[PDB]
């Protein structure tokens, strides 16, 4: 029914969506527009192999340095999420220690959600959208770099096939931040109260926006399980790096590309 | 992570 309680849940979805637009300049729509070839101004250049990697050149341990470079390039991402989170009603009133825990775990899952926006089944956008690195070229790289991205492409293709838009993703991301099961939380009940209300608004938003999917609410919450998995897969990745004593050599151009991913 | 939580704390300010 259209009543005060629903109107408020549509008011929250709007407030979130507007905040989401202010915080995050690269929308999914902007990103999708580039992948499907709609942009004719300075179209992205494809890197699909070694020879094309040299041509695209004009625009510690190797693994540790890739990871430090991508964290530094992710500082602006972390800041924009924190800004987004401060606009979620009730967030700034939570224990300051808990705000940090929510965000310290949320960021990685949210960055993978946005990274899916940059991926299709052929590859991924890089260099602020001036490059397109193929999925098969990444998979073809030597161990252990060859396996870095391929679990994320598999996740990203399912997620993208649900056809969420920026309105959907704003509430989704707000559900991710206000997760009451993070380790170290002190006052779970106020976090869950917020999340419960955010889930009501997410449910409604998916009913009005996605008639073609009767269990899309369920399937989207399942995708939170899969996001945490990629995050745990990175920890394993660090152990595979420690044990590795094969030549960890990698073209400096590939290291720069990899500093653009996550 | 210690740097990460440091970035977050500065942002929340
Ligand atoms: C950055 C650049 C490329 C890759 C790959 N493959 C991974 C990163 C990166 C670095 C980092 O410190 C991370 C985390 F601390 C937590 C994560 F869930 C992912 C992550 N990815």
């Amino acid at each position: 029914q259209l009543n005060p309680e629903s109107a408020d849940l549509r008011a929250l979805a709007k407030h979130l969506y507007d905040s989401y637009i202010k915080s995050f300049p690269l929308t999914k729509a902007k990103a999708r527009a580039i992948l499907t070839g709609k942009t004719t101004d300075k179209s992205p250049f494809v890197i699909y192999d070694m020879n094309s990697l040299m041509m695209g050149e004009d625009k510690k341990e190797v693994a540790i340095r890739i990871f430090q470079g991508c964290q530094f390039r992710s500082v602006e991402a972390v800041q924009e999420i924190t800004e987004y989170a401060k606009s979620i009603p009730g967030f700034v009133n939570l224990d300051l220690n808990d705000q940090v825990t929510l965000l310290k775990y949320g960021v990685h899952e949210i960055i993978y959600t946005m990274l899916a926006s940059l991926m299709n089944k052929d590859g991924v956008l890089i260099s602020e959208g001036q490059g397109f690195m193929t999925r098969e070229f990444l998979k073809s790289l030597r161990k252990p770099f060859g396996d870095f991205m391929e679990p994320k492409f598999e996740f990203a293709v399912k997620f993208n096939a649900l056809e969420l838009d920026d309105s959907d993703l704003a509430i989704f991301i707000a559900v991710i931040i206000l997760s009451g099961d993070r380790p170290g939380l002190l006052n779970v009940k106020p976090i869950e109260d917020i999340q419960d209300n955010l889930l009501q608004a997410l449910e409604l938003q998916l009913k009005l926006n996605h008639p073609e999917s009767s269990q899309l609410f369920a399937k989207l919450l399942q995708k939170m399980t899969d996001l945490r998995q990629i995050v745990t897969e990175h920890v394993q990745l660090l152990q595979v790096i420690k044990k590795t004593e094969t030549d960890m050599s990698l073209h400096p151009l590939l290291q720069e590309i990899y500093k653009d991913l996550y | 992570n210690l740097g990460l939580e440091d970035i977050i704390r500065k942002a929340l300010m």
